[PDB]
């Protein structure tokens, strides 16, 4: 049972114009990203030792309210 | 060569912490927490490496210490609520 944790972009990064959302997660696992409920596939980069990172421009991040990390449990956060 | 930008990873006001190391080149990078945990392998995009590292444990303090030998650069980002 993986312990999932999701993180919003830091103010420091946002100041530079970028927006990365980080998610920390038997090896077999599948991570799904959701922005306001619908699946997002472009801009995702994964790493296994699991960690999933969704990078977007600040403008895009600012376009939505909810970011969800969905494993194979659901964890998320609303910008507002 | 390019030193990395280190970004704090704190929960979204709603315990695991972490740090995000974006756009450095080349490898490797050393990551420790308050010099005494999961450091994921880097990914290479656009000729820059990105990596992340978490730690499970505001009263007490936590600070990730990231070092990038190549550019003789250090960074120690405290994680704030």
């Amino acid at each position: 049972a993986p312990t999932v944790s999701i993180f919003p972009p830091s103010s420091e990064q946002l100041t530079s114009g970028g927006a990365s959302v980080v998610c920390f997660l038997p090896k077999d696992i599948n991570v799904k990203w959701k922005i306001d409920g619908s699946e997002r596939q472009n801009g995702v980069l994964n790493s296994w030792t699991m960690s999933s990172t969704l990078t977007l421009t600040k403008d895009e991040y600012e376009r939505h309210n909810s970011y969800t990390c969905e494993a194979t449990i659901v964890k998320s956060f609303n910008r507002n | 060569t390019t030193p990395p930008s280190v970004y704090p990873l704190a929960p979204g006001s709603a315990v695991t912490l972490g740090c995000l190391v974006k756009g450095y080149f080349p490898e490797p990078v050393t990551v420790t927490w308050n010099s005494g945990v999961h450091t994921f392998p880097a990914v290479l995009q656009s000729d820059l490496y990105t990596l992340s590292s978490s730690v499970t444990v505001p009263s007490e303090t936590v600070t990730c210490n990231v070092a990038h030998p190549a550019s003789s650069t250090k960074v120690d980002k405290k994680i704030v609520p």
